[PDB]
Parts: C-alpha cells; sequence; structure tokens
RNA sequence: AGUCGUGCGUCUAGGAGAGGGAACCCACU
C-alpha cells in the first residue's frame, strides 16, 4: 500500500522521500538512478526498497469507500 | 502461536541470578560462569581482555542455543589466582579502555566544528 | 533459406507461470515446473477490491 | 447500529424490520465497528 | 516409512516455538529435506512402551 | 540454513518484512426447515436452551 | 592515552571515523550495542477510536511503530515495566494524538507531523516525530478518503532496538578494517587476478599498501577499524555512538556489581 | 491617490458445557 516506514535490511527511514522521488522522476523527469542518488540513498538495500514499491494505496483509493 | 517472550531475552526472569559460578573439574583451577540473559556482545568482549592477560590460561565462551538468552563463560588461571578476580579485572580494564574511548571521541566531536 | 514463418518471440511459448520465472533456460526444467506449480501458493494481492 | 455500503448513513434499525437501506434500494447493510476500547502494538 | 530406520526414537527437548527440531545426521535416515516436511511425533503411555522405546 | 533451508532476519521479520493478511469469511443463513419455522440471529440467555 | 578516534567526516547524522589501539572483539561489542542497546522512545501502544481507512488497524499500528521519535532526553525517562504506574503514566511514556479526514475531491496525507503530543513532557524535548524531508511533510502514514475519519491515540515507552527494530537509533553501521590484506583473513576469490577481480576499498588509501618484499606478519592483529555509524534520526551520530559507550560500560558495571553481591 | 460597497447568526443545559456422512476438486512431503 504505501511506501514501508524503515528498509528492512538495515532499517533507514525511506518513507519521507516517496513523494519526493516521485516529484524528481515527474517534475525534474530524471532517470531513476539519478533521483534515487539525488535522495540520499548509496546502499542499494533502500534503492530497491523505494523503486520496487507500489503505489496500490492510490488504487485502493480509486473505490468510494 | 508459542512464540518466545521477546522481552524476556534482556529481562531476568522470576528467581533467576543473572551470574552463576561453579566449579570445573576438568581442569585444576577452573571455573564455570554461566551468564544470564546476555549474547555475543559481553561475552566475546570479556573472554578477549581475559586472553590479553598473562596470568589467564584458559577463557572460552559458548553459546549453547540461539533461542535462549544465555552462555557460559570456562575460566582457568594460573595457581594460587582465583578466576573471579582475574575476571573483576577484565571488567575493570574494559570499563577503563571504554571512558578513554569516549573521552577521545567527545574531544574529538568538540574539536570538529561539524 | 525459405523460412516461410517466424516466431514474434520464442519467449512467449512460456505460460503465465513460466513466464514470471527469471531466465527459464539457465535452469532446470524440473526446477521451472516445481516454480510454476509453487506460484500459484504465492501470497500477495490478488485483486485491488 | 448499521450503515449502507453506498449510501454510508446510519440506520439504527432494531428486530423483526426490514434490513433493506432506507435511502437507497441496495440492503448490503454493512455494520460499523464496535464502540468498545480496541488497543493494538506496533509488535 | 520406505525402511525400518524411518521411526526412531529421541529425547524430548521443549523449545519455546511452533516447530519440531531434529539432528542433521537423522535427516538422512528420514530422508527429510527441511522444505516442509511434516513429521510426527508419539508419546508413550507406560512405562514398558518407554523402556522399550529406549532399549529397542 | 542446510537442507535448503533459510535464516531470515529478525529485525527485518519484525521491521515489515514478509507481513501478511488473512482474512478468512464465515457465511450463515436461517434455512427454514418447514414452513412457519426459521432460525433467528438472536444472543442465546441460557433459558430453554 | 588509550584508543583515540579520529573523526574522518562528520554530518548531522552519518559520521565516519576511525578507532585505534582498540581490540577487534571491543569494536564488534561496540558495534552490537550500538546497534542493539542503545535506548530509544518509539511508539508501542495504539489505542483506535475511529478508523474506516481501507488499510488496517495493526497495519496503521505497525507503520507508526516505526516512526522515529526525538529521543534526546530518553535516559531523564524511564522505562515503564521499572517504574510503578497503572499504565502509561506520564512518567514513563509519551502520549500522542492522530486526527484526520478526508474531504470533497481531495486526498489526505497523513504525516509524521500530524502527531500532536497530548502528554505533559516537563520541559523534555522528547517524543517530538523527526523531520528531515526538505518539504518538511515528514514520513507518509496513510491516505484518507472522503468519509474516511482516522482518529487514534499513541503512547511510545522507552525500549532497545532488541526487544523491536523500531527502537534502532542507527540505520546502517558499516565496520571495516585491514582493507589491504595484510593479515590474511581473507582469502580472496581471484579466476585471474584477485587484486584486478577485487577493486581497491575507499579506506586503502589511508594505509600503506603491502609490498612484496616483506614477508607475511604473523605478529600483526587487527587495528585502525574504519567505522560509518548513520543514524535514522531519533539521536544524532554523535550522541548515538556516546550513548553504545554508556549502555556498553553500564552493562560491565552490572556485572561487576553482581560478581560482588554474589 | 486618499475613499467604499459587500456578509454572519439568533434556547441550551449466576453458574456450566461436546460434536456429520458421502462424493468431487485443488494442493503439500
Ligand atoms: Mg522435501
Ligand atoms: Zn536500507
Ligand atoms: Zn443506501
Ligand atoms: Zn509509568
Amino acid at each position: 500500500m504505501i511506501v514501508p516506514v524503515r528498509c528492512f535490511s538495515c532499517g533507514k527511514v525511506v518513507g519521507d522521500k516517496w513523494e519526493s522521488y516521485l516529484n524528481l522522476l515527474q517534475e525534474d523527469e530524471l532517470d531513476e538512478g539519478t533521483a534515487l542518488s539525488r535522495l540520499g540513498l548509496k546502499r542499494y538495500c533502500c534503492r530497491r526498497m523505494i523503486l520496487t514499491h507500489v503505489d496500490l494505496i492510490e488504487k485502493f483509493l480509486r473505490y468510494n469507500p | 502461536m508459542n512464540a518466545p517472550d521477546r522481552f524476556e531475552l534482556f529481562l531476568l526472569g522470576e528467581g533467576e541470578s543473572k551470574l552463576k559460578i561453579d566449579p570445573d573439574t576438568k581442569a585444576p583451577n577452573a571455573v564455570v560462569i554461566t551468564f544470564e540473559k546476555e549474547d555475543h556482545t559481553l561475552g566475546n568482549l570479556i573472554r578477549a581482555e581475559l586472553l590479553n592477560d598473562r596470568k589467564v590460561l584458559f577463557a572460552a565462551y559458548k553459546v549453547e542455543h540461539p533461542f535462549f538468552a544465555r552462555f557460559k563463560l570456562r575460566i582457568q588461571t594460573t595457581e594460587g589466582y582465583d578466576p573471579k578476580d582475574a575476571l573483576k579485572n577484565a571488567c575493570n580494564s574494559i570499563i577503563n579502555k571504554l571512558g578513554a574511548l569516549k573521552t577521545n571521541f567527545e574531544t574529538e566531536w568538540n574539536l570538529q566544528t561539524l | 533459406t525459405t523460412f516461410t514463418h517466424c516466431e514474434i518471440h520464442p519467449s512467449m511459448i512460456l505460460g503465465v507461470a513460466a513466464s514470471i520465472i527469471p531466465f527459464p533456460d539457465h535452469n532446470q526444467s524440473p526446477r521451472n515446473t516445481y516454480q510454476s506449480a509453487m506460484g500459484k501458493q504465492a501470497m500477495g494481492v490478488f485483486l485491488t477490491n | 447500529k448499521y450503515i449502507c455500503a453506498e449510501c454510508s448513513s446510519k440506520l439504527s434499525l432494531s428486530r423483526t424490520d426490514a434490513v433493506r437501506c432506507k435511502d437507497c434500494g441496495h440492503r448490503i447493510l454493512l455494520k460499523a465497528r464496535t464502540k468498545r476500547l480496541v488497543q493494538f502494538e506496533a509488535r | 516409512s520406505l525402511h525400518k530406520m524411518s521411526m526412531m526414537a529421541h529425547r524430548v527437548k521443549v523449545i519455546p516455538y511452533s516447530t519440531f527440531r531434529l539432528n542433521l545426521s537423522v535427516t538422512s535416515p528420514y530422508n527429510a529435506d527441511f522444505d516442509g516436511d511434516e513429521m510426527n511425533l508419539h508419546v508413550p503411555q507406560s512405562e514398558e512402551t518407554r523402556a522399550e522405546l529406549s532399549q529397542l | 540454513n542446510q537442507e535448503d533451508s533459510m535464516i531470515m532476519n529478525q529485525s527485518s521479520i519484525d521491521r515489515g518484512l514478509f507481513r501478511s493478511l488473512f482474512f478468512r469469511s464465515y457465511m450463515d443463513q436461517e434455512k427454514k426447515y418447514g414452513m412457519s419455522i426459521t432460525e433467528t440471529f438472536e444472543k442465546p440467555q441460557r433459558t430453554n436452551t | 592515552e588509550g584508543p583515540q578516534v579520529k573523526i574522518r567526516e562528520a554530518s548531522k547524522d552519518n559520521v565516519d571515523f576511525i578507532l585505534s589501539n582498540v581490540d577487534l572483539a571491543m569494536a564488534n561489542s561496540l558495534r552490537r550495542v550500538m546497534i542493539a542497546e542503545i535506548p530509544t522512545l518509539a511508539i508501542d501502544s495504539v489505542e483506535v477510536e475511529t478508523n474506516t481507512t481501507v488499510l488496517a488497524d495493526e497495519f496503521i499500528a505497525h507503520r507508526l511503530g516505526l516512526i522515529p521519535l526525538q529521543s534526546m532526553d530518553i535516559e531523564q525517562l524511564e522505562y515503564s515495566r521499572d517504574c510503578f504506574c497503572e499504565d502509561h503514566c506520564d512518567k514513563c511514556s509519551v502520549v500522542l494524538t492522530l486526527q484526520a479526514f478526508g474531504e470533497s475531491e481531495s486526498t489526505t496525507n497523513v504525516y509524521s507531523k500530524d502527531l500532536v503530543i497530548v502528554s505533559n513532557l516537563m520541559g523534555r524535548n522528547i517524543g517530538h516525530p523527526i523531520i528531515q524531508d526538505k518539504e518538511g511533510n515528514g514520513v507518509l502514514i496513510c491516505k484518507l478518503r472522503k468519509g474516511q475519519e482516522l482518529k487514534l491515540t499513541c503512547v511510545a515507552k522507552k525500549g532497545i532496538a532488541k526487544e523491536h527494530a523500531k527502537w534502532g537509533p542507527a540505520a546502517a553501521i558499516e565496520f571495516e578494517y585491514d582493507p589491504w590484506n595484510k593479515l590474511k583473513h581473507t582469502d580472496y576469490w581471484y579466476e585471474q587476478d584477485s587484486a584486478k577481480e577485487w577493486p581497491q576499498s575507499k579506506n586503502c588509501e589511508y594505509e600503506d599498501p603491502p609490498n612484496e618484499g616483506d614477508p607475511f606478519d604473523y605478529k600483526a592483529q587487527a587495528d585502525t577499524f574504519y567505522m560509518n555509524v548513520e543514524s535514522v534520526g531519533s539521536i544524532p551520530v554523535d550522541q548515538v555512538v556516546v550513548r553504545g559507550i554508556d549502555t556498553l560500560q553500564k552493562k560491565v558495571a552490572s556485572i561487576l556489581l553482581a560478581l560482588t553481591q554474589m
């Protein structure tokens, strides 16, 4: 549903930058790797945590309830 | 359905002693100290400090099972040297080293503007 | 030198479950079959409702 | 005591009463969460 | 129970988890591979049975 | 992790790794056994039961 | 003199330094206590009064638990299991309230900043949600649609990461030593050339490259450990290491006290 | 460059438990 609060591997907080990640991908039209590096994700654990996430919360909210 | 009490790992149970010291008959002047609710963190450091002492002969730490937060330290010293005294000296040396490291880190952090 | 027809892409021969397998050729066929059978039992979002 | 799937409006109907929504013809008639205190832990 | 050594007596060791645990070696006689294998534990209900299991 | 077994990080497990939600639905009906006789959805009070 | 610290670089939540004249066991124990034994404040109990979001109460409670909270004055705070209190007294817990709901056509995003402290902190800067993003919104919690009301209370207790990873004050603690293979601790796996296959580590520049002329040094021991500590945000890295050292020293002192008593 | 139209609402505190066969299908070691 929502981006995980902390990285599973190390525990770094990654939920703050999900909106920033989307803005960089859309507003700045930057590639995935460049946006992730700008956000400040060095270890590939957080990189795959952010990149591999899927926003199912929006799809669930598409329904009336 | 029957997962272990997570808090129980680092919390002493009712009617349980933190340390249990018993004699060892395998070798002369050998003792076994069972540490309860402890992990490799303290056992490895204590054993490493003990091995750094010339008088101490044997110092080995063993974890019976990952399920139970407990380990056993076998300590054998020379004749006339009580193992408890050696353990106390090792702990005091560890405390002194930790204090020195803390002071050095604080001084370095204060020196650096960032 | 005739080749009256050709495949759009060989990978399409795989089924729904087999296609999920990364590099099926690099893996042994019994392992691919086991993966295809097991994929039906994987826990995940099946629908958004 | 009850809510409509579509209207999402309270009904508070009683026994020996129709289970159909008063506002609409739909009769899913979902029930609201219990008023009893509920607590959860992150563990 | 393909062979005779597929049913053997073990000493119970209570553990705080919901899975049976056995020695690595005894997997070979049981042909176990820990890939979801489910095994059965039968508790004797008499001194005679306990002695027979321990000795035979 | 022998015999293809695996070791999973407890910290990751409690931090949101492979957590699952299981939903089970029970259905009940007041199927009538004989006209004018039907079941009732009411809390039993131990009287005449 | 003892062991000395050489801080190669420092940052708000990341410090890379070097430890010298220290045993490998001591460094490993320091890392272990810093990653597990440091007390921290995090949401422990979640009470739901009115929740109608698409998510689940357990799911949102778990998400809230992972939310970092200020723990600079954690030492002043006392464990709930220790102090004699009925339940989550102000002296051992921090109480926050989360309230939100959607509107006509704008989804309501719940962030860490939405949490409002309700208990009396007695002038202690503890329990405040940690905000580090440039926008300042915080950690996204959930999304509410029109008619979806979220209303809950959160109680955060003092605890260590050992009981649950949510209390972890440090995300990644990089620990390295012996960049050049001087102690023969690791046998590099090579197919054509060991040096070519394995790139040189960053710390290699801080140590003299080995010379093939000299023989292997069998008397050498692990030393000059390069340690990089990164903080999630609850505690600054400097305070993280200080608290780890304090916790290790306190544990050793407790062992000594038990030995003396027995 | 020195001034100006427009809006709001009227009553609220009292002790205890016991039970489905067959057939079909999926799936695990
Ligand atoms: Mg098997
Ligand atoms: Zn990570
Ligand atoms: Zn309706
Ligand atoms: Zn209290």
